[PDB]
RNA sequence: GGAGAGUUUGAUCCUGGCUCAGGAUGAACGCUGGCGGCGUGCCUAAUACAUGCAAGUCGAGCGAACGGUGUUAGCGGCGGACGGGUGAGUAACACGUGGAUAACCUACCUAUAAGACUGGGAUAACUUCGGGAAACCGGAGCUAAUACCGGAUAAUAUUUUGAACCGCAUGGUUCAAAAGUGAAAGACGGUCUUGCUGUCACUUAUAGAUGGAUCCGCGCUGCAUUAGCUAGUUGGUAAGGUAACGGCUUACCAAGGCAACGAUGCAUAGCCGACCUGAGAGGGUGAUCGGCCACACUGGAACUGAGACACGGUCCAGACUCCUACGGGAGGCAGCAGUAGGGAAUCUUCCGCAAUGGGCGAAAGCCUGACGGAGCAACGCCGCGUGAGUGAGAAGGUCUUCGGAUCGUAAAACUCUGUUAUUAGGGAAGAACAUAUGUGUAAGUAACUGUGCACAUCUUGACGGUACCUAAUCAGAAAGCCACGGCUAACUACGUGCCAGCAGCCGCGGUAAUACGUAGGUGGCAAGCGUUAUCCGGAAUUAUUGGGCGUAAAGCGCGCGUAGGCGGUUUUUUAAGUCUGAUGUGAAAGCCCACGGCUCAACCGUGGAGGGUCAUUGGAAACUGGA
């Protein structure tokens, strides 16, 4: 078929995805983190686990993300 | 410093400052507002011709005060030996000043709008409006 | 409708033609899908025709369709007998 | 305006618009009044919803609604029945 | 593939700024100006626009009218959403790059299959009676269609019964198997049998192709002397809505969502390929060509349509302009030219559809300010001229230590040439076709006509009698600009006397000025040469490459401490960073290399190379990270 993109991280309301962005002049590797908004159907997971998620067609106004399954409970 | 801080803090260079700046703006009367265009030369009129002593130099050096076509006034020094400017006078002012005039940072062109070439220069004749004799 | 045309490139007075298969709405030297040979009529003996035999059937038989001139070039090159018989066959 | 087919255009719209507004009325009624039979379970609820099938459709077939919300408003008679 | 120099001192070494030598331009200005080729030419007022042209076409869909087979207005179809312009808005999924849609739409085109049955009623035109200055509007009748509308047949589309199999959650692909429900058209020909049949057209279904839509990762300017922002806001449920998912909209429920990893606000800006500069790392720009977006006097809408919320369409509101007979009407150059204005500054109210491309048409063809050409401008690049050979120190100018020196083999004189120029003679390519006419063949036919394919004959050039070629005649028409103290190539005289003036810097001029002005000579360039403006370089002068902080600018007065940054030794493990292959993609044009055509060169063309912090996927395990 095809491949949806797949990211892991951390709950920080019921997910944050830290990634890092290298310096384009010094070279430098910095920490970024991007929160992405998920549909966690029925309210399973809690804040610190660390999840799985998978993206999906619009949900709503910002959820673009199904969470598919927990890795590490809070 | 440190990578670190320049990665916070990147590097920042001096800005460059223009030494002509009455010419690097336009004006739009409509909107009633200054642009910038970088122009090379600007037209203006006259206001007051006269002299003006210099800075160790000591002579009488020929000027005029010009209200620019973007409404700005300048000092501009006339080149040459001798000028037709006065009152009125509609002249085309380019860049360059003029040491030990303070204040006189642009130079009125020879030969171009209403000022004359130079009366008698044979040599170095298109820097001062001056026609091909003979 | 798609079409199998000719995009000028050149300079004044020295024509040279592309073969492109482009959409009939874009812009004659603009954006195409692809290219299929070149063509050049002010050429000293021959006008120098190119076309890519295998690119050419794919598009007509997928309803691509030439102009005047090009029609005459695949016609030059046997590719419209090539076109004609396999639609039979 | 200044164009010989523009003006043309003008009165040909103008014809087209009044065809379709008095069809997309009717097809629009028929619609609502299936859709009233069914809540209540007349004795013709069968015929209002088959006469308000056949305008949806001939609707769709006229470009006056896209097939895809023909298709979703036949749907939401035809579950409800 | 990487150059420095001047300037702070009596002199020095540092530090440090300043200035100069280079490259470039949509340039402008001054002086000057021969030609050819190729390119480029409103950067300012998204200011306002006179006039002409920039979108039509189809009589083989239809009736009528006027003319003698033609044509006009009208109905109808298709086009007018392309092509062309502009960069105002926009800091945003707008754009670049990489993906996803199991949340999507798609006229014309191509292929396949099944069809194309049977009825009806309008109305423009038109005739007639009016009303209005006009724009135009009413009354009465009339009429056609491939216009419109009923009915029949057609299901893969919808509902329900389920089932099998599969996926990434919603789900998806089939298998059914019942119930509703949805079409269409003729025109021009052949054969004739009024039956069959060719082409184009029509309907439905399914694919392909094309075009469009939505979503997501990463990338995207300043200002913190901008720190709080949001209340459909954030999530849920339901309904509505859309091509489609969705706060897209509404109702109710909950109080979330964003932000120091910079939210929000203000300002600025269309973005990219590319372009300029630089050794590179970088810095700067988006005119021209190509991709994407946005806009069309300003603002709000919707209609038709496959597609628009539509540059040369509609409706409404507004500003402005125009006609009026005062009731009323009309308009939108950021299309091509052109005008006025603004400005330092940017062109013809040209020719043609011959070529390429586009719309309509069966075709002939028509339309096409796209486009192909011509015109103007040294605005740029490239090429060629303005003569060549021989010719011992003539005159004239300038200087002179009045011997001479120098302009100078320069001139004249003798011969020679004709690129150019003038006159005349010839004169390409760019043209491929289409149509028509013959034959042949393929499919189909009962057969033919026709259709596809092939060969042969026919017509067609805006530029333009242009490029080019040939002959004659004549050195005759065709050189200017800046500079010459040092940087920096090239010096003397006279005039002037801190004046007049020069000047990028050092500075020059106050009576013996190589710096002012002129003259002779010289130097540098040359149809150009200088000046100004702007950008990169020099500038290691924001220093990642590649700098500093005792006294030159620079260590917070000093603790405690949050975020962050960084972190000792070993083993196992992982595989985010790191390394190494594969696949896809990074358009075309451009740059660089190679080759080909332009007499050369510019330029043009062809084949490569390059350019990702790109994605997906297989390996490695030392280092950083995780366990
Ligand atoms: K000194
Ligand atoms: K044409
Ligand atoms: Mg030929
Ligand atoms: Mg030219
Ligand atoms: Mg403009
Ligand atoms: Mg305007
Ligand atoms: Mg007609
Ligand atoms: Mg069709
Ligand atoms: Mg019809
Ligand atoms: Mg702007
Ligand atoms: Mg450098
Ligand atoms: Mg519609
Ligand atoms: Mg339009
Ligand atoms: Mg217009
Ligand atoms: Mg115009
Ligand atoms: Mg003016
Ligand atoms: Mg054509
Ligand atoms: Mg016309
Ligand atoms: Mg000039
Ligand atoms: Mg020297
Ligand atoms: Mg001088
Ligand atoms: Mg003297
Ligand atoms: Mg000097
Ligand atoms: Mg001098
Ligand atoms: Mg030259
Ligand atoms: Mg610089
Ligand atoms: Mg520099
Ligand atoms: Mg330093
Ligand atoms: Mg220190
Ligand atoms: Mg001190
Ligand atoms: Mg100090
Ligand atoms: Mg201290
Ligand atoms: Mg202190
Ligand atoms: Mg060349």
């Amino acid at each position: 078929r095809n491949d949806r993109k797949v990211y892991v991280g951390k709950v920080v309301s019921d997910v944050l995805v830290e990634t890092y962005k290298t310096h384009k002049l010094y070279g430098k590797r910095v920490k970024y983190s991007k929160k992405y908004k998920t549909h966690d159907e029925n309210n399973s997971a809690k804040l610190g686990d660390i999840v799985k998620i998978q993206e999906t067609r619009p949900l709503s106004a910002t959820k673009r993300f199904r969470l598919v399954e927990i890795v590490e409970e809070s | 410093p440190t990578i670190n801080q320049l990665v916070r803090k990147p590097r920042q260079s001096k800005i460059k400052k223009s030494d002509s700046p009455a010419l690097n703006k336009g004006f739009n009367s409509k909107k009633k507002k200054f642009t910038d265009l970088n122009s090379p030369q600007k037209r203006g009129v006259c206001t007051r011709v006269g002299t003006m002593t210099p800075k160790p130099n000591s002579a009488l050096r020929k000027y005029a005060r010009v209200r620019l076509s973007n409404n700005i006034e300048i000092n501009a020094y006339i080149p040459g030996i001798g000028h037709n400017l006065q009152e009125h006078s509609v002249v085309l002012v380019r860049g360059g000043r003029v040491k030990d005039l303070p204040g006189v940072r642009y130079h009125i062109v020879r030969g171009a709008l209403d000022t004359s070439g130079v009366d008698g220069r044979r040599q170095g004749r298109s820097l001062y409006g001056t026609k091909k004799p003979k | 409708a798609v079409k199998i045309r000719l995009t000028r490139l050149g300079s004044k007075r020295n024509p040279f033609y592309r073969i492109v298969v482009a959409d009939a709405r874009s812009p004659r030297d603009g954006r195409i899908i692809e290219q299929i040979g070149t063509y050049n009529p002010t050429s000293a003996n021959a006008p120098e025709i190119k076309v890519d035999e295998a690119l050419a059937l794919k598009w007509l038989n997928d309803g691509a369709k030439p102009t005047d001139t090009v029609h005459n070039i695949l016609s030059k090159e046997g590719i419209m007998k090539k076109f004609d018989e396999q639609k039979k066959a | 305006a200044n164009i010989k087919s523009a003006i043309k255009r003008v009165k040909t719209t103008e014809k087209a618009e009044a065809r379709n507004i008095s069809q997309k009325s009717a097809m629009r009624t028929a619609v609502k009044n299936a859709k009233t039979a069914v809540s209540n379970n007349a004795d013709n609820k069968n015929e209002l919803v088959s006469l308000a099938v056949k305008l949806v459709d001939k609707a769709a077939q006229s470009n006056l609604i896209h097939s895809n919300k023909a298709d979703r408003i036949k749907s939401q008679l035809m579950t409800a029945n």
